RNA sequence: GCAGUCAAGCGUUCAUAGCGACAUUGCUUUUUGAUUCUUCGAUGUCGGCUCUUCCUAUCAUACCGAAGCAGAAUUCGGUAAGCGUUGGAUUGUUCACCCACUAAUAGGGAACGUGAGCUGGGUUUAGACCGUCGUGAGACAGGUUAGUUUUACCCUACUGAU
């Protein structure tokens, strides 16, 4: 019945980690006229076992309570929500807002031969379509 | 110590993970298994159901200890998102992309200390040593491959499989700083790490784990004050 | 399901009939198996009894170490080849055939596992994702 | 397993009808009676325009 | 939800569509359709045919590096969802998408 | 010889007829059959614009698929959503009773919510959602400019 | 190394498991397998003639050897046999219900064309 | 489809493919590991004569002189030149992982790009004198 | 002789005659019976099929082991346009 | 072959919970005989494949009664044919025999179901070899090889259509 020990091989050591919650609870006693229901005893007071339905949300922390059963949108048009969001997509965007107007005004978006005019530019075309047909 | 048995297996790690500060269950169809995690802890430190892949053997697919959580890459979005909004802000999460993807048979783990199978990739080595703040160690036990289902730990001491040689076992508690015992559970099987889970204050095991394996292990993890 | 499957399974489409050689995967010392018989089969008239991704066969060894050849043992698919059905919507199929070898409990011989292991097979049966390197 | 004309499940069936599963049809039959007597509003209200 | 691009058409796979393939190195090759998947088993190069997208950022066809393109990445750190960020998410793929 | 496709023995010596039921060939399809149990989901209306709009897509777009479905146009009207497969084909009259008796099972009571609703082209292998998408995913064009 | 359901150490090696006698309780080893004439049958086609040591081969065949003791005139045949990691001889017993069948060479002396 | 496409490449009959393979030439413990590996009985060269980059074993050493001066082989080599095609280029074309996409570039250009072009300049100095 | 290997029937015996039906309208045989507690409420209605498509739901049905997973599966659409009345008929019980 | 009745020995005590020897009375034609009735100006004379229906003397499923029935697992019996009854190695084989699943791998009939539905492996012409017998032609239902499978458009029956 070998048992191995640390064997004192650096100095940078654990104490184990217990928190205060654990120490500060009470002990669960079964017959018990005042005590925590259950996950078991809500269950049973409405349906039985395999056919209650347990809502995994309203068991989660948030800065509200209005918004803990809301709905992410999980798709739009844009492939898909949850690679966009971020955090700091606006001030992100603002600088993507600041791309525009450096272009804009520089001519990045705007809207002709040499010697030829509009009734000689234009006769070219349509005598060269003449003789494709 | 307590016996709990999952609906009718015995074996709880493939199941269920434990670390010191919350505890992962799976879904699976009645709240007969997550109400005795309620019976030891209570509203003490969150206790989750949720699912990883879609699966219910989420023991095995993530690793993690009081400070982080590593999920594999088919972790579906909505699932990550359900753990983050579970567990409070002191818990790290992290969806960790490999070749392989069973995280719990790769990655045995305390609150310092982590040992990892040797084929993984040294881009998740030095991930595993930034979210849970551990050491990383490349080791085989007893010439097996599998670090996570042929061992367990805590802070307290470590548990390992009985096909362990002695002269394995005293190199290999130098690494982990913790006590070695080798030993079965669940009637004589072999594979430790999956059939019980283990923090500091806490152990569960199967029905069909014996009393002399009960007092095997509340001695070595010392369970009482 | 039977001994040992926890729960239930889910039908995908059954992709090795009898007399199917398929890799073996774990590291027992076999080289491949050869389906003889389906455990929770059907019975009709001239079906050959058709395994899928995930259910225990009976099996014999063609290649391989001596003391496991031509003897009859259990034995589980965790590779199919034929594509089957998720129930979110993709079909996907593996590269090859593969199985490993069981006690009819529904533990493992060998200690580790090549290759990936597929889901449908990690649900129903845990002691092969116990010994799965890689899952899906 | 039983036939599905069984006697032990048409009478265990049988009360779940008189429990449960009645009431949320007649909850339905509730609210789709709602939006016909609406329909005859509506509807005599484009003979309201007709009328101007 | 996930609507993946193919590997081999880079065009989306929406829920319900195309064949998924794993090999022995466990990545999955989720394709777009027949087509793709095809001409995936005849060992093709997706940089030699002209139809596909990776031809086209490849040799002098559509833009490919803009700073549009990086928004969308991937995300492995979870935002705890908080409401007004999800509001302005909306108002963002809607002005990038004009943007692009 | 004298062909595969048919059922080989077809009686006995007594009785000295062929029996009601040996399997004959003869008429197939367009028989009148009830299905039940079929379960509705979306109850849309024809003013209503963004009826495949779900509480999570958010995309203004109607169940119409791309060009229409085929052998049958748009669907600007009212509609029902069943799962499964009714009897009959596309632009048929289908008869819609309800239910002849209060259904017992718990999937029977369920409430749906529909994630997300596929209106791809089936005229083909459909890619895009809507002419938007395939617009931004293509870019620009000979013929736009 | 504690044995289940024992509590003793044992090697830590490759050995058993538990104890050998904790063991040896707990696995099964065997776990698996003419009125006219007298004249007992042998599968394929013979009728050799005949409660002991000739006899109690053959029957052994169709199933040391030995037959308890239980009725002449009912039709039953009982047998017990010894089945002789870990070696281990176990025995059980095996009743081979007897039933019987004309035989065609003493069928033919009622079809009177005996002699051939 | 056809009486040809489906004979080759079924699932059966599979190569490696030009991912795996890319793996093995951009490091030389690898190239080390391959060129040596352990005889067994079931391999077609008794688990030797194995060229990396058409995977694919010879029964004799003349064997591969044959097969490094042809056609087929000189394909391969062509392919195996610039980046090897993960799914990651084909995320990145859509607009998916640029700075995924733009770092590995980064690395397969400077730092894996010829480490990997020092290995193929020793298999074809190792693989001549031992032929 | 006695058939040496027991086998189930092809194809049922309920649905006879197999023939072409007299119209392309099914009528309908049966109705649910009369509840007279409840308002005037008309029983079925008619519509025309139009084709097929895909769904995602979020199975919440307790105690499968696909609930709160997503599952794809296919509907049907029917084009459903408003239906006017244009006539009553009553109906007398008779001995026959 | 199956079922009654008398009950010898047994089931440590005690005939009748359960087994069962032989006396004695029967039924069945899925047995071999007995007859040679109808067919010798051909009723196409083995098995398998395909396919429907029927019988109950019930292997499984449903509901019950009994015990040398704690539970679990079985054993015996009653009403019961609504619904099931397989995949394989060897043989031309029914028959037999083992391997494996399963709830269970029950027993029979309908011209020894079914050849203008098949198949031709077997049997059963002409070719040929061997062994025994015969002086010889030849014999052997002893062994072994090679050996043509014909028509429906007619009336009825049936599945559909006017």
């Amino acid at each position: 019945i070998h048992v191995a020990q640390p064997q004192a091989r650096d100095d940078v050591k654990r104490t184990p980690f217990i928190p205060e919650s654990v120490k500060n609870l009470k002990k669960y006693d079964p017959e018990d006229p005042n005590r925590r229901k259950l996950a078991r005893d809500i269950e049973a007071e409405n349906g039985g076992a395999g056919v209650f339905n347990v809502n995994l949300k309203d068991k989660y922390l948030l800065e509200d309570d209005e918004w803990k059963n809301d709905i992410m949108p999980e798709i739009l048009d844009g492939k898909n929500v949850y690679d966009f969001l971020d955090p700091e997509i606006a001030a992100k965007l603002q600088a993507l807002e600041e791309e525009e107007e450096k272009l804009e005004n520089e001519g990045f978006y705007n809207s002709i031969y040499d010697g030829f005019e509009a009734s000689e530019v234009d006769d070219i075309k349509e005598k060269a379509a003449w003789i494709r047909n | 110590a307590t016996r709990t048995q999952f609906e009718n297996s015995n074996e709880i790690g493939v199941f269920s993970k434990l670390t010191n500060t919350y505890c992962l269950v799976a879904v699976g169809g009645s709240e007969n298994f997550y109400s005795a995690f309620e019976a030891e802890l209570g509203d003490a430190i969150p206790i989750v159901h949720t699912t990883i892949a879609g699966t219910r053997i989420i023991g095995r697919m993530t690793a993690g200890n009081r400070r982080g959580l590593l999920v594999p890459t088919q972790t579906t979005d909505q699932e990550l998102q359900h753990l983050r909004n579970s567990l409070p802000d002191s818990v790290k999460i992290q969806r960790v992309e490999e070749r392989l993807s069973a995280l719990g048979n790769v990655i045995c783990c305390n609150d310092y200390v982590a040992l990892v199978h040797p084929d993984i990739d040294r881009e998740t080595e030095e991930l595993i040593s930034d979210v849970l703040g551990v050491e990383v160690f490349r080791q085989t036990i007893s010439g097996n491959i599998l670090v996570g289902s042929y061992c367990s730990l805590s802070n307290q001491g470590g548990l390992v499989h009985p096909q362990t040689s002695v002269q394995d076992q005293e190199e290999l508690s130098s690494l982990l700083q913790v006590p070695l015992v080798a030993g079965t559970v669940n009637r004589g099987s072999s594979v430790v790490g999956a059939g019980m889970v283990v923090n500091d204050y806490l152990a569960v095991t199967g029905l069909d784990t014996t009393a002399p394996e009960l007092s095997v292990i509340e001695s070595i993890f010392r369970l009482q004050d | 399901s039977g001994n040992g499957a926890q729960g239930t399974k889910f039908r995908i489409s059954l992709g090795l009939p009898v007399g199917a050689i398929m890799n073996c995967a774990d590291n027992s010392g076999a080289r491949n198996l050869y389906i003889i018989a389906v455990k929770g089969s059907g019975s009709r008239l001239n079906r050959l009894p058709a395994a899928s991704l995930g259910d225990m066969v009976m099996a014999t060894v063609k290649k391989g170490k001596p003391e496991l050849r031509k003897k009859v043992m259990p034995a589980i698919v965790v590779r199919q080849a034929k594509s089957w059905r998720r129930r979110d919507g993709v079909f996907l199929y593996f590269e090859d055939n593969a199985g490993v070898i069981a006690n009819p409990k529904g533990e493992m011989k060998g200690s580790a596992i090549t290759g990936p292991v597929g889901k449908e097979c990690a649900d129903l049966w845990p002691r092969v994702a116990s010994n799965s390197g890689v899952v899906v | 397993a039983k036939s599905l004309r069984a006697s032990s499940h048409l009478n265990a069936k049988s009360v779940k009808r008189r429990g449960v599963f009645q009431k949320a049809v007649d909850a339905r039959e509730q609210r789709i009676s709602d939006k016909l007597k609406e329909d005859l509003l509506k509807q005599k209200l484009e003979d309201l325009k007709k009328k101007e | 939800m996930r609507i993946y691009q193919c590997h081999f058409c880079s065009s989306p796979c929406y829920p319900g569509h195309g064949i998924m393939f794993v090999r022995n190195d466990a990545k999955e090759f989720r394709f777009c359709r027949s087509k793709c998947h095809k001409a995936f088993k005849q060992r093709r190069n997706p940089r030699k045919l002209k139809w596909t997208k990776a031809f086209r950022k490849a040799a002098g066809k559509e833009l490919a590096v803009d700073s549009t393109l990086t928004f969308a990445q991937r995300r492995n750190v979870p935002v705890r969802y908080n409401r007004e960020l999800v509001a302005t998410t909306l108002k963002a793929m809607a002005r990038i998408e004009e943007i692009r | 010889h004298r062909g595969l496709r048919k059922v080989a023995c077809i009686g006995a010596w007594h009785p000295a007829h062929v029996m009601w039921s040996v399997a004959r060939a003869g008429q197939r399809g367009y028989h009148s059959r009830t299905s039940i149990n079929h379960k509705i989901y979306r109850v849309g209306k024809g003013d209503d614009e963004a009826n495949g709009a779900t509480s999570f897509d958010r995309t203004k777009k109607t169940i119409t698929p791309m060009g229409g479905f085929v052998h049958y146009g748009e669907i600007k009207n009212d509609f029902i959503m069943v799962k499964g497969c009714i009897p009959g084909n596309r632009k048929r009259i289908v008869t819609l009773r309800k239910s002849l008796y209060t259904n017992t099972s718990r999937k029977a009571l369920e409430e749906v919510s529909l994630k997300w609703i596929d209106t791809a082209s089936k005229f083909g292998k459909g890619r895009f959602q809507t002419p938007a998408e395939k617009h931004a995913f293509m870019g620009t064009l000979k013929k736009d400019l | 190394l504690l044995c289940c359901n024992c509590g003793t150490p044992i090697d830590g090696s490759t050995g058993l498991v538990m104890c050998y006698d904790c063991i040896k309780l707990t696995v099964d080893i065997t776990q698996g397998i003419c009125r006219n004439c007298e004249r007992f049958l042998q599968p394929p086609g013979q009728w050799i003639r005949a409660l002991e040591s000739r006899e109690l081969l053959a029957i052994c065949l169709r199933r040391d050897a030995s037959f308890i003791w239980t009725e002449p005139h009912s039709r039953r045949i009982r047998i017990k046999l010894t089945v002789q990691n870990t070696i281990i001889q176990q025995t059980f017993e095996v009743e081979y219900i007897v039933i019987a069948m004309q035989c065609p060479d003493c069928a033919r002396s009622y079809t009177t064309n005996t002699w051939r | 489809m056809g009486r040809y496409s489906v004979k080759r490449y079924k699932t059966k009959r599979r190569t490696r493919d030009l991912d795996l393979i890319y793996n093995d030439l951009s490091t030389k413990e690898s190239v080390q590991k391959l060129l040596n590996q352990p005889l067994d009985e079931t391999k077609p060269g008794l688990g030797q004569h194995y060229c990396i980059h058409c995977a694919k074993y010879m029964e004799t050493a003349i064997a591969l002189k044959t097969h490094l001066k042809g056609k087929v082989h000189k394909r391969r080599v062509k392919e195996l030149r610039g980046v090897p095609y993960t799914q990651e280029v084909s995320d990145a074309a859509a607009g998916y992982n640029l700075n995924k996409f733009l770092n590995r570039v980064q690395e397969i250009t400077q730092s894996v790009g010829p480490e990997k072009e020092s290995n193929e300049a020793l298999l074809k100095e190792h693989l001549d004198s031992t032929l | 002789s006695h058939r040496k290997y027991e086998a189930p029937r092809h194809g049922h015996l309920g649905f006879l005659p197999r023939k072409r039906a007299a119209s392309i309208r099914a009528r309908v045989k049966a109705f649910p019976k009369d509840d007279r507690s409840k308002p005037v409420a008309l029983t079925s209605f008619l519509g025309y099929k139009a084709g097929m498509t895909t769904i995602v739901r979020d199975l919440d049905r307790p105690g499968s082991k696909f609930h709160k997973r997503e599952v794809v599966e296919a509907v049907t659409v029917v084009d459903t346009p408003p239906v006017v009345v244009v006539g009553v008929v009553g109906y007398v019980e008779t001995p026959r």
